[PDB]
């Protein structure tokens, strides 16, 4: 019976691969998200700083 | 139908068709595991 038990573990697994790569690439489109963010907050802060140095 | 009074006894066998079932059939996968059919059923006829 756990030799039966394994032939459908693998079978589990080939779907908890699926499962693993999609949360995966959610937490990659978070992180370039957030570091869009990071890029245009910058921006806006170095024109600041270009102001800044006008003054 | 007449038949004799009482040295003859008749049992009539359908020869349309029937069913009949087998409950709670073993089968031992190539696995070593088994695994039990429910129902098995046969519907057959015989030729008059």
């Amino acid at each position: 019976e756990l030799m039966e038990a394994e032939k459908t573990k693998l079978l589990i697994a080939a779907q908890k691969q699926k499962v693993v790569e999609k949360e995966a690439e959610t937490e990659r489109k978070k992180a370039v998200i957030e570091a869009e963010k990071i890029a245009q907050v910058a921006k806006i802060r170095f024109q600041q700083k270009v102001m800044e140095k006008e003054t | 139908h007449l038949m004799l009074p009482f040295i003859t006894s008749y049992k009539s066998v359908q020869t349309t068709l029937q069913t009949d079932e087998v409950k709670n059939v073993p089968c031992g996968t190539s696995g070593g595991v088994m695994i039990y059919f429910d129902r098995i059923e046969v519907v057959n006829f015989l030729v008059p």
